RNA sequence: GCUAAACCUAGCCCCAAACCCACUCCACCUUACUACCAGACAACCUUAGCCAAACCAUUUACCCAAAUAAAGUAUAGGCGAUAGAAAUUGAAACCUGGCGCAAUAGAUAUAGUACCGCAAGGGAAAGAUGAAAAAUUAUAACCAAGCAUAAUAUAGCAAGGACUAACCCCUAUACCUUCUGCAUAAUGAAUUAACUAGAAAUAACUUUGCAAGGAGAGCCAAAGCUAAGACCCCCGAAACCAGACGA
RNA sequence: CCGAGCCUGGUGAUAGCUGGUUGUCCAAGAUAGAAUCUUAGUUCAACUUUAAAUUUGCCCACAGAACCCUCUAAAUCCCCUU
RNA sequence: CUGAACUCCUCACACCCAAUUGGACCAAUCUAUCACCCUAUAGAAGAACUAAUGUUAGUAUAAGUAACAUGAAAACAUUCUC
RNA sequence: CUCUUACUUUUAACCAGUGAAAUUGACCUGCCCGUGAAGAGGCGGGCAUAACACAGCAAGACGAGAAGACCCUAUGGAGCUUU
C-alpha cells in the first residue's frame, strides 16, 4: 500500500480528480456529440454476401417470402428493438457476385442493393415497423404466449 | 492443583534379596494452605534442611517466625507417622532430606489508595513439603583444601592438547 | 497449555450415506428433461439468494428490496446500516480508481 | 468457518529449541528468544569468515615462532621456499614445524640457502652463474 | 491553560470479591 | 549453531578400510502401505528397485513390511548399533533410490 | 465515480464525459478544443482554424474516459445516416 | 477446545517420547524386536565379512551352553 | 458449488450490543485510547472481516460445457471397462443379497449406478432390492450426472437409456444458438 | 514439586416453515404493586446533522410492495459531486436444513442479574470426575510465564568461532517504527496465554467451450462471445445533530 | 475536567495526521518536471514492474551547428564504422 | 611480507537493495473422494502475530519494600494511668 | 540571621504479623579521553576489576509521571466580535 498519505489510508480523491487543477473532463467545452442519441433509429446492416450465404446453406428459403421473421428464425440477423433498432437495412456489399432470385421485405435498402436484387429477378419493399410491432414481428412465440 | 506428594507415600517396592543392603525408609509430609508467604517460609525450610529430626525441632521451637510452629508441627506428626505406619525403628534416627514451600492458591482483595486510587492486594497462602529419610543425617562437605586446588590445577594443565593442528 | 492433552474423539463419516450418495441427481434436470426445469430451481434457501450471486452490498441491497418489509425493527435497522457503510467503503475507500 | 492455529506449540519449540542453552529469560520466553536466536545464526554465518582468516593468522604466528628458532624471518622463509618451487601452505608448515621438528630444520636450512644465493646475485654483475638452488624447473 | 482533571476509574468491585 | 549443538572427533569403525572394508549398514526396514498415496513412490521402488539393491549388497538384510500407514518409513541399523529412521513420504522413485544408497555407504 | 449505485448495485456514468466526448467504437475519442467560442476577435484566422478542429485524445486520456463511462457506451451503434461511421473502424493499421 | 486431530495426534507422539525418556525401558535382544530372521541375519553376517562360512558350523558357534541349560529348564516347566 | 449456501454469519462492531460510548477520554489517563468497547480488538468485541452470510455461491457453466462433460464421463467408464448395457433392470426376485452376489460374481466394484429409462416404469423387483442397499443406487435417466458417475466404480445403463443419453447429448452439436428459451414452442423441439 | 494445564457440553448464529396475543385468589397510575367519596387535563403538527463535494453556502443513495430486463438508458444537477425513472417485459417457490460457533467463540446473557449511576443509562465474570459418589482413601504422570529442587566469582546486547575444558582468548554498537541519516540519550514494548488488521468493479491477462456467431428471451459481436481463475486493511480525535434524563 | 451538562441514537461520524498491519523462498527495483486554497496530499509526466509485438538500441569517424560580446572554458549535440 | 565476501583453487549454485512489482512453495482447518498411528488429489475460508501507551486473563519486577495495628498489671474478677 | 546547639514526640532502624503503587525491550548494568543522529555503562584507544548484603546520598541513567498547554502545521474544531 505504500507508506502514509492518502494512498496507504485508502483516502485518495474519485476518479478524475486532478489534484485541484481543473480536472480534463471538465475544461472541454460541451458539444452536442451524443445529444438525442436516445431516439436515433438504427437498423442492422444485412449485406448481399450474407444474404447470399444465408441461401446457399439452406437458412433461408427463398421460395418463399423473406421478412424480418424469416431471417430471424435463420439466425441471420439479430434485432433489439430494446436498443432502438427498427429493423434491417439492406446493404450492397457483395453486389457482384449476388444470384438469388428473392422477395424480401427490408426497413432500408441502398439503390445498389435494390438493382442487385432486381437485377436478378427478384422483388424488393421498404416495410416499416414501429417499435411493438417490430418486437412481435422478431419473435412471434413469445408474444403469442402473452394471450394478446 | 497438584496432590503429587501425598501419593509418595503409596508406592510398595518388592521385597529386598538377602544381600542388599537395607533400603532407608522414605516419609512423605505435607501441609496445605498455609496462610502465610512462600518467600517467608522458604527461609524457614531452608534452615532445616539436612539437619537431624531433634535438632531441626529445636531449631524451630525457638524460632519467633510464624512458620516455624506450623514447620515444627508437621515434622512431629510426620515423626510420629514414621514410626506408627512405616516401619521406622528409632524415631530419632531420622533426618530432613528435603524442606521446601510452594505457592498455594491465593485470594485477590483491593486495597484503598488516596485520590480515589486502589491497588490489588493478594491474600498469600503457601504449601510447605518435608521428605524424611531414615539413617544419621549426611555429614556436611569438608571445605576444599589447598591440596584439592593443586592437584586440580595440575590436573588442568595435563589434560591440555596442541589446538588447531594434527 | 494451548494444546489439548487427549486425542479428540474419532470421527466417523459414513460415505455412503443417502445425502451423499444421491449427490448431483438431477443437476441436469434441463439438459436432459426438455428444458422444463432450470437447475438452479434446485437451489434451496433464502428467497433472496436462489440462483443468484453477488458481493456483500449487493447481497444486502437484494435482501432489503425483497425481504425488507418482512424483517424485524433492529434487524431492518442494522441492514439499512449496512448498507450505508458499505455504499461508502466501495465507491470511496480502497487503492484503486 | 473459524480457523485458529491448533499447533503454535510446536511453532514456539523450533525456535526455543535453539534457546536452551542462553542465559536467563531469553532461553524460554519467545518473544525474547526469537530474537537471540536470530543474532545467534547471523554471528554462526558470519564466522565462517573469520575462522578461516584467524587459522592463517594462527599459522603465521607458529610459523614465526618456529622461523626464530632457527635465525629466520617469516618472510625470509615463506618468500626463499617459493623460490625453491616448494609450494607447501602455511597450514602444512605450520604442522611440520611442531611434529616434524628435524624437516623444519631442513626447510629453514634451504631457505636460508636460498637467500644467501639471493644476495650474491644481486651483488655480482651477471658474471657468476646461477645459483645450485636457484635454477627453476621449467614446464611445457 | 484550560484545568485539566482526568477523573479516577474504579474497577468492577466483583474482581476482588472471590471467596474459596 | 555449533555452541548448542554436540561434537566429535573424525574416527571410524573397528578401523574400517585398514585391513578390509566392511560395509556398516546391516539391515533395512521399509514399512509401505497397499493403498496409501504417500506410499505410491515406495511401492514403484518395491518393485523394480529394491531387488535388484540387495543382490548389490548381500550383507544388508532388507525387510518390506506392507501394511496400512499414512508416512512410509524406512529405518536403517548399523554395526554399531546405531538407528537411523527415515520418512520416503510422498518421495519419488528416484529420490528414494538416492535416499537408499546413501544410508548404504554411512558409518 | 460511482462503483456501486444504492438502489442498483452497479457502475454509473458520469455524464459530464457524454456531454463533451464523443466515442468511435474503435476506442478513439474525440473532442473540441478549449477556448474555440472565446475572445476569437483577437486571434488570428490560423488560430482559430485550429481551434475548430475535433481532436483525438491520448491513451491516458481515454483509458480514463473509458473508465467513466458504462459499456452501454462503447457498444456498436448503427445511427442512419451517421456522419462518424466511418470512423468506427480503423484501416492499415499495424499495431 | 480447538477444532482439529493433526495437532492432537503430534502432541501424542511428543507425550510418549518425553514419558519414554523419563523412564527409558529396558534394553531386550534384536532378535526379540520386530524384522528379525535368524536365517537371513546369519547369511548376511558372513558376506559382510567376505567369508564362505558353512551355515551349520556357523550357527553351532553361536549356541552356548547356558542357553540350551536354559531352554531345557523352560521344556521341563511347560511339560513339553 | 453453484447451489451451495453458506449460512455462516458474525456480528461487526455496529451490530454487537451495546459500545456505544467512549470508555475513557482521549487524553490524561495514560491509557490506549480507545472509542468503543465493541472494537474488534476488545474481547466481545465486533469481528472485523468474518463471513457474512447467508452468501450464494450460484454459478452456471455454458450449457454445450455441461453437456460435453457428461459425453466425458461416459467414454472414460467404457474406455476403463466399467460400463455394462443391460436389456432391462427386471431381476428374477426382489431380494438385495442376490444384486450383491450378482456384482461380485460379475466383477463390479464396490459401488454401482442403476440408471432407467423413466422413475414411473422403474420394474418394482430392482426397486426392492436397491431401496435396501446403501452402495446400489437406482436413478432415473434425467438424474445422471457427472458426480454420482464419478463416486460410483460401476455404470449400468439399459438399452432404452442409451438412445435416451444420445438423443439428448447429440442434439447440443448441431442446435442452433437460442432466440429464447427452450422452454418455448419451438418447430422441432421437443423432438 | 507447586502454581497450573487439559476437556464438551450449556447454549447460540443464519435460513426455512408458520401470522401474532393471555389468565388461580389478592394487590397495583396516590409515594405503583396502597380495600372504600363531588370529578371533568387530555392524542395528532416537514427530522436534523455527521458525511461527500478533497473548504463550503444549492446539492449528497436510504425497503415501501414482482425476481429478471428495459438501464445506470430518458432525465435531474454549484450540469459539479453525484442523483435517477417509466412505458414495456416477465420466473420460481417441496419447514424440520448448515464446507455455521463450541465457554476470550457463539446472543450481553448462568443475566439485563451482580455491580456502577440521583436519573435516563451503562453492564459483567464463570462450568468441566465416573455406568455408579447409596463407589470420594478418587480420575496417573508428562506441557506457558512465575517459582522451587539448585544464589553468586574479573569482562561488558551476553551470543558466535571454538576448546580437553562452563568461564577466561578472538569477533560482535538489541528489536520495531520513523527518517537525509538512529547503538542512539527519538517511538513502542515486564512477561506468558488467547484474541487482534486487504472486502470489489472497469478493462486486460490465463485456461476451457462454441464460433460469424456466442449466451438457458434482455446483451454483445468487422473473431467474437460465454464460463472460470486472479487486485483494493485495522485502531484513534476535538466535533456536529435528534430525542430523553438531571436543580 | 461547563467557552457550555449528561445519556442514547444518527455512528463503524470524518481524520491529506500518528500508530499498527500475522507462513517460507527467489527475482526485478532510487527519482527530469508540471499543475494544484498546492508544497505533511494528490493528478499527469519521468522512473520502476509484468506480458506481448518486431527492430534496432548503446558505444560513436569525417563533415556539420552565429553573430552580437570579455573569461577566445571543461564539454555537448549530430554521427557511419566498430 | 601482511592484508577482502576481489580473483584463483576442490565441489555446488535460483539462494544478500526500502517503497513497489513478478514468481515458486506452504502450516492448520472445513468439504468432496481417498487414506486409516495422521495421509493424498482437489474445492473452500473468521486460513498463520517478537511490537498498535492494543483487549482479556495469569504470573513476575519494584518488594517482603511503602504502609497498617493493641495504654498497664492481674486472680481476667478487678484495679490503675491518661 | 551572625551560627547554631540541646532535649522530647513522630518518623526512623531492628524483631514479629499483615502487605500496596508508579515503573520495567533484554542486561553478565565500571572510569578517563576520543568518536558518533553532533552530550556513551554498551563504539575506538586506554585504565580499573574475586563474590554477595545493610544503611545513606541525589551528580548521571537526556530518571518516573502527563501522545508539550509554548511554537508551527492541518483546505481539523469550538467560544466570542463585527460596517
Ligand atoms: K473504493
Ligand atoms: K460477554
Ligand atoms: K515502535
Ligand atoms: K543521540
Ligand atoms: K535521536
Ligand atoms: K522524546
Ligand atoms: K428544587
Ligand atoms: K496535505
Ligand atoms: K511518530
Ligand atoms: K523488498
Ligand atoms: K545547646
Ligand atoms: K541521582
Ligand atoms: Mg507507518
Ligand atoms: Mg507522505
Ligand atoms: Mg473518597
Ligand atoms: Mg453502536
Ligand atoms: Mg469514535
Ligand atoms: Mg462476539
Ligand atoms: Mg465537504
Ligand atoms: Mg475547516
Ligand atoms: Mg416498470
Ligand atoms: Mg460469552
Ligand atoms: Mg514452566
Ligand atoms: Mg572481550
Ligand atoms: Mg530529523
Ligand atoms: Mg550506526
Ligand atoms: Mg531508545
Ligand atoms: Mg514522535
Ligand atoms: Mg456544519
Ligand atoms: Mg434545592
Ligand atoms: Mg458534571
Ligand atoms: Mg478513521
Ligand atoms: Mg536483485
Ligand atoms: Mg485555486
Ligand atoms: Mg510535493
Ligand atoms: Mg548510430
Ligand atoms: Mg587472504
Ligand atoms: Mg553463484
Ligand atoms: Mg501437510
Ligand atoms: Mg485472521
Ligand atoms: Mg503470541
Ligand atoms: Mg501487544
Ligand atoms: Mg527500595
Ligand atoms: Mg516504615
Ligand atoms: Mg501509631
Ligand atoms: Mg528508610
Ligand atoms: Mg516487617
Ligand atoms: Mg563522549
Ligand atoms: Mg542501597
Ligand atoms: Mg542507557
Ligand atoms: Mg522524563
Ligand atoms: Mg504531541
Ligand atoms: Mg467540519
Amino acid at each position: 500500500r505504500g507508506h502514509k498519505g492518502e494512498r496507504q489510508r485508502g483516502t485518495r480523491p474519485r476518479l478524475g480528480f486532478e489534484g485541484g487543477q481543473t480536472p480534463f473532463y471538465i475544461r472541454i467545452p460541451k458539444y452536442g456529440f451524443n445529444e438525442g442519441h436516445s431516439f436515433r433509429r438504427q437498423y442492422k446492416p444485412l449485406s448481399l454476401n450474407r444474404l447470399q450465404y444465408l441461401i446457399d446453406l439452406g437458412r433461408v428459403d427463398p421460395s418463399q417470402p423473406i421478412d424480418l421473421t424469416q431471417l430471424v428464425n435463420g439466425r441471420g440477423v439479430t434485432i433489439q428493438p430494446l436498443k432502438r433498432d427498427y429493423g434491417v437495412q439492406l446493404v450492397e456489399e457483395g453486389a457482384d457476385t449476388f444470384t438469388a432470385k428473392v422477395n424480401i421485405e427490408v426497413q432500408l435498402a441502398s439503390e445498389l442493393a435494390i438493382a442487385a436484387i432486381e437485377k436478378n429477378g427478384g422483388v424488393v419493399t421498404t416495410a416499416f415497423y414501429d417499435p411493438r410491432s417490430l418486437d412481435i414481428v422478431c419473435k412471434p412465440v413469445p408474444f403469442f404466449l402473452r394471450g394478446q | 492443583i497438584s496432590r503429587k506428594w501425598e501419593k509418595k507415600n503409596k508406592i510398595v517396592y518388592p521385597p529386598q534379596l538377602p544381600g542388599e543392603p537395607r533400603r532407608p525408609a522414605e516419609i512423605y509430609h505435607c501441609r496445605r494452605q498455609i496462610k502465610y508467604s512462600k518467600d517467608k517460609m522458604w527461609y524457614l525450610a531452608k534452615l532445616i534442611r539436612g539437619m537431624s529430626i531433634d535438632q531441626a525441632l529445636a531449631q524451630l521451637e525457638f524460632n519467633d517466625k510464624k512458620g516455624a510452629k506450623i514447620i515444627k508441627e508437621v515434622l512431629l506428626e510426620a515423626q510420629d507417622m514414621a514410626v506408627r505406619d512405616h516401619n521406622v525403628e528409632f524415631r530419632s534416627n531420622l533426618y530432613i532430606a528435603e524442606s521446601t514451600s510452594g505457592r498455594g492458591q491465593c485470594l485477590k482483595r483491593i486495597r484503598y489508595h488516596g485520590r480515589g486510587r486502589f491497588g490489588i492486594m493478594e491474600k498469600v497462602y503457601c504449601h510447605y513439603f518435608v521428605k524424611l529419610v531414615e539413617g544419621p543425617p549426611p555429614p556436611p562437605e569438608p571445605p576444599k583444601t589447598a591440596v584439592a586446588h593443586a592437584k586440580e590445577y595440575i590436573q588442568q594443565l595435563r589434560s591440555r592438547t596442541i589446538v588447531h593442528t594434527l | 497449555i494451548g494444546i489439548r492433552l487427549t486425542l479428540p474423539p474419532p470421527k466417523v463419516v459414513d460415505r455412503w450415506n443417502e445425502k451423499r450418495a444421491m449427490f448431483g441427481v438431477y443437476d441436469n434436470i434441463g439438459i436432459l428433461g426438455n428444458f422444463e426445469k432450470h437447475p438452479k430451481e434446485l437451489i434451496r434457501g433464502p428467497i433472496w439468494l436462489r440462483g443468484w450471486k453477488g458481493n456483500e452490498l449487493q447481497r444486502c441491497i437484494r435482501k432489503r428490496k425483497m425481504v425488507g418489509s418482512r424483517m424485524f425493527a433492529d434487524d431492518l435497522h442494522n441492514l439499512n446500516k449496512r448498507i450505508r457503510y458499505l455504499y461508502k467503503h466501495f465507491n470511496r475507500h480502497g487503492k484503486f480508481r | 468457518l473459524r480457523n485458529r492455529v491448533t499447533d503454535r506449540y510446536f511453532r514456539i519449540q523450533e525456535v526455543l529449541k535453539h534457546a536452551r542453552h542462553f542465559r536467563g529469560r531469553k532461553n524460554r520466553c519467545y518473544r525474547l528468544a526469537v530474537r537471540t536466536v536470530i543474532r545467534a545464526f547471523v554471528k554462526c554465518t558470519k564466522a565462517r569468515y573469520l575462522k578461516k582468516k584467524n587459522m592463517r593468522t594462527l599459522w603465521i604466528n607458529r610459523i614465526t615462532a618456529a622461523s626464530q628458532e632457527h635465525g629466520l624471518k617469516y618472510p625470509a622463509l615463506i618468500g626463499n621456499l617459493v623460490k625453491c618451487q616448494v609450494e607447501l601452505n602455511r597450514k602444512v608448515l605450520a604442522d611440520l614445524a611442531i611434529y616434524e621438528p628435524k624437516t623444519f630444520k631442513s626447510l629453514a636450512a634451504l631457505a636460508s640457502r636460498r637467500r644467501h644465493e639471493g644476495f650474491a646475485a644481486a651483488l655480482g654483475d651477471g658474471k657468476e652463474p646461477e645459483g645450485i638452488f636457484s635454477r627453476v624447473v621449467q614446464y611445457h | 491553560t484550560k484545568k485539566r482533571f482526568t477523573p479516577p476509574i474504579y474497577q468492577p468491585k466483583f474482581k476482588t470479591e472471590k471467596e474459596f | 549453531t555449533a555452541r548448542g549443538t554436540p561434537s566429535r572427533f573424525l574416527a571410524s569403525v573397528l578401523h574400517n578400510g585398514l585391513g578390509r572394508y566392511v560395509q556398516q549398514l546391516q539391515r533395512l526396514s521399509f514399512s509401505v502401505s497397499r493403498d496409501g498415496a504417500s506410499s505410491r513412490g515406495a511401492r514403484e521402488f518395491v518393485e523394480r528397485e529394491v531387488i535388484d539393491f540387495a543382490r548389490r549388497n548381500p550383507g544388508v538384510v532388507i525387510y518390506v513390511n506392507s501394511r496400512p500407514c499414512c508416512v512410509p518409513r524406512v529405518v536403517a541399523e548399523y554395526l554399531n548399533g546405531a538407528v537411523r529412521e527415515e520418512s520416503i513420504h510422498c518421495k519419488s522413485v528416484e529420490e528414494i533410490s538416492t535416499l537408499v544408497q546413501k544410508l548404504a555407504d554411512q558409518s | 465515480l460511482t462503483y456501486f449505485s444504492a438502489r442498483k448495485g452497479k457502475r454509473k456514468t458520469v455524464k459530464a464525459v457524454i456531454d463533451r466526448f464523443l466515442r468511435l467504437h474503435c476506442g478513439l475519442w474525440v473532442r473540441r478544443k478549449a477556448g474555440y467560442k472565446k475572445k476569437l476577435w483577437k486571434k488570428t484566422p490560423a488560430r482559430k482554424k485550429r481551434l475548430r478542429e475535433f481532436v483525438f485524445c491520448n491513451k491516458t486520456q481515454s483509458k480514463l474516459l473509458d473508465k467513466m463511462t458504462t459499456s452501454f457506451w462503447k457498444r456498436r451503434n448503427w445511427y442512419v445516416d451517421d456522419p462518424y461511421q466511418k470512423y468506427h473502424d480503423r484501416t492499415n493499421l499495424k499495431v | 477446545v480447538k477444532k482439529g486431530f493433526r495437532a492432537a495426534f503430534r502432541f501424542q507422539k511428543e507425550l510418549e517420547r518425553q514419558r519414554l525418556l523419563r523412564c527409558p525401558p529396558p534394553p531386550v535382544r534384536r532378535s526379540e524386536k520386530p524384522n528379525w530372521d535368524y536365517h537371513a541375519e546369519i547369511q548376511a553376517f558372513g558376506h559382510r565379512l567376505q567369508e564362505n562360512f558353512s551355515l551349520d558350523l556357523l550357527k553351532t558357534a553361536f549356541v552356548n551352553s547356558c542357553y540350551i541349560k536354559s531352554e531345557e529348564a523352560k521344556r521341563q516347566q511347560l511339560g513339553i | 458449488n453453484f447451489k451451495r449456501i453458506s449460512y455462516a454469519k458474525t456480528k461487526t462492531r455496529a451490530e454487537v450490543r451495546g459500545g456505544g460510548r467512549k470508555p475513557w477520554p482521549q487524553k490524561g489517563t495514560g491509557r490506549a485510547r480507545h472509542g468503543s468497547i465493541r472494537s474488534p480488538l476488545w474481547r466481545g468485541g465486533g469481528v472485523a472481516h468474518g463471513p457474512r452470510g447467508p452468501t450464494s455461491y450460484y454459478y452456471m457453466l455454458p450449457m454445450k460445457v455441461r453437456a460435453l462433460g457428461l459425453k466425458v464421463a461416459l467414454t472414460v467408464k467404457l474406455a476403463q471397462d466399467d460400463l455394462h448395457i443391460m436389456d432391462s433392470l427386471e431381476l428374477p426376485t426382489g431380494d438385495p443379497q442376490y444384486l450383491t452376489e450378482l456384482a461380485h460374481y460379475r466383477r463390479w466394484g464396490d459401488s454401482v449406478l442403476l440408471v432407467d429409462l423413466t422413475h414411473e416404469e422403474m420394474p418394482q423387483s430392482i426397486v426392492e432390492a436397491t431401496s435396501r442397499l446403501k452402495t446400489f443406487n437406482l436413478i432415473p435417466a434425467v438424474g445422471l450426472n457427472v458426480h454420482s458417475m464419478l463416486k460410483h466404480q460401476t455404470l449400468v445403463l439399459t438399452l432404452p437409456t442409451v438412445a435416451f443419453l444420445e438423443d439428448k447429448l447429440l442434439w447440443q452439436d448441431s442446435r442452433y444458438r437460442p432466440l429464447y428459451p427452450f422452454s418455448l414452442p419451438y418447430s422441432d423441439f421437443p423432438r
